[PDB]
């Protein structure tokens, strides 16, 4: 679950780097945080607020930061992302 | 694992007998609770509110093994207990992510003489 | 986020919603009584004097038709607070009609909120008011009509501002216009179609004037009193409604804070157990 | 940051034992607890509630308890303490 989002993102970069356009959709990412939180707690790492690791931000950022619009010289390709998030009580 | 035991009995009829099964399971709260207790004893760091880090995985296995196949189907009717009446609690929250329908039993209907406990409006 | 504080504030809103819900029950109970009294006393001798005066053809020929330059405003409002927006509506309209032109209205208020609300905006204009009415009845309405009669001599016209109880949930402001005593007598002497000899005209003119004035006052109080209980009930419903929504919202934050509390304390124990 | 409060406190004891009057003003002590907490955590000591050391109470008590009104036999000196505390949200 932790690696699936990055695996799919690489498939989208293919179309991006070849001048093509791709739209990658990421189902609810809270599942990834739980999966990553699982591995973190099992690694004896110190949990932060809401039991999430301190690098949970970098987990999602590094992924979404790769989805962008390449210039025309490189091919003009793009990679659209539609991350989903589930809110417990709509807060 | 007692919950998985009944599931294995149902999976036999699903695959071999090829007939539909109806798996009744007590309130899943005690199932998730037992998974948290065994995890704590083994020395795993608990989750935010004391649950095991493998909540999604431990619960996902049970919720995924229950589905329809080409041979048969296993319809599971399991009770849901919300601790402290907190819907945002991890146990009921992760469970609702898999539930397709809900049967809410109301106490008022019984008093009026109508004794299907299911509520028409609350049920979805 | 300091669960102890949130739980206390939730308890407060719960009591407010409780007392707010209870006041609505009493609001409905009293509304039933007022409507029962209104339906029985309504249209009591209303327009009677106005009708016969119209039937008097000779009166219309000699009718003195002029525009009153100075008039007296007697707004009717409820005395008990937290009764709804009916009082705010009356004090608002009279404020507009009064702020526009000053020194042309006496503004004798009726009701604690009506007079108190108009005290600061119009000082030195309103000199006396009537409040703390124990019950509504014709003898009392006559005493009020009599007082207005004494104060109406200085002004050329008198009008009453009050809420009209058209429906249990719809109360529209309505204002009647009554001529003073001096204008009434000079108009009543022309009465010739309807003979008055059992009591002589000199006595009948002053007597039927009371009936003409008390009838309007008595009817106005009922309409306003019924609107009070009606608007009060609606206000408690909206208040109890809003009280519940906020109470439910804090409950979510309470549960959210509960999870964070267990998370914080649990990590402290794990941190100490790690070493 | 951990010794500055006690450091200045010793300077006040001079005027105290010499029959003089001194006024010491300790700025926000929560910053001292963070420095004292930081100093304790880095020493690999077991942390207490809120990650602070167990004897954090003894810290401020030992510091503030020195302020007193010496009797006339020692000169009648006095040391007055005005410690400051910053609250997060008035809690």
């Amino acid at each position: 679950q932790f690696l699936a989002p990055y695996s799919g993102c690489a498939i989208g970069e293919f179309f991006r780097d070849n001048g093509k356009h791709a739209l990658i959709i990421y189902d609810d990412l809270s599942k990834q945080a739980v999966a990553y939180r699982q591995m973190s707690l099992l690694l004896r790492r110190p949990p932060g607020r809401e039991a999430y690791p301190g690098d949970v931000f970098y987990l999602h950022s590094r992924l979404l930061e790769r989805a962008a619009k390449m210039n025309d010289s490189l091919g003009g390709g793009s990679l659209t992302a539609l991350p989903v998030i589930e809110t417990q009580a709509g807060d | 694992r007692v919950g998985l035991t009944g599931l294995t009995v149902a999976e036999y009829f699903r695959d071999e007998e090829g007939k539909d099964v109806l798996l009744f399971v007590d309130n899943i709260f005690r199932f998730t609770q037992a998974c948290s207790e065994v995890s704590a004893l083994l020395g795993r760091i608990p989750s935010a509110v004391g649950y095991q880090p493998t909540l999604a995985t431990d619960l996902g296995a049970l919720q995924e093994r229950i589905t329809t196949t080409q041979k048969g189907s296993i319809t599971s009717v399991q009770a849901i207990y919300v601790p402290a009446d907190d819907l945002t609690d991890p146990a009921p929250a992760t469970t609702f992510a898999h539930l397709d329908a809900t049967t809410v039993l109301n106490r008022g209907l019984t008093e009026l003489g109508i004794y299907p406990a299911v509520d028409p409006l609350d049920s979805t | 986020a300091n669960l102890k504080q949130l739980k206390i504030r939730m308890k407060a809103i719960g009591s407010i919603k409780k007392i707010t819900k209870a006041m609505k029950m009493v609001a409905a109970s009293k509304m039933k009584a007022e409507t029962s009294r209104l339906e029985n006393g309504r249209n009591f001798a209303v327009g009677s004097v106005q009708k016969m005066l119209e039937n008097e053809s000779y009166v219309q020929k000699k009718k003195s038709t002029t525009a009153p330059k100075s008039t007296l405003l007697v707004p009717i409002t409820s005395d008990k607070g937290l009764c709804g927006s009916v009082n705010s509506s009356i004090v608002r309209e009279v404020k507009r009609l009064a702020l526009n032109n000053r020194s042309a209205f006496g503004l004798l208020p009726v009701g604690e909120k009506g007079s108190s609300g108009l005290s600061r905006p119009f000082p030195d204009l309103l000199k006396s008011s009537i409040v703390n009415i124990q019950n509504v009845n014709f003898p009392t309405a006559a005493a009020i009509a009599h007082q207005v009669s004494t104060q109406g001599a200085g002004y050329d016209q008198v009008t009453l501002i009050y809420n009209h109880f058209k429906n249990a949930i719809s109360y529209v402001v309505k204002h009647q216009e009554l001529l003073p005593r001096a204008q009434f007598l000079n108009l009543f002497k022309y009465v010739t179609r309807h003979e008055a000899v059992e009591p002589e005209l000199e006595y009948s003119k002053n007597y039927f004037f009371e009936l003409y004035m008390a009838s309007s006052v008595y009817n106005a109080l009922l309409n306003s009193s019924a609107s009070e209980q009606a608007s009060r009930m609606n206000a408690m419903e909206n208040a109890s409604k809003n009280a519940g929504e906020i109470l439910s919202k804090l409950t979510l934050d309470y549960n959210k804070a509960r999870q964070a509390k267990i998370t914080m304390e649990l990590i402290e124990i794990i941190s100490g157990a790690s070493i």
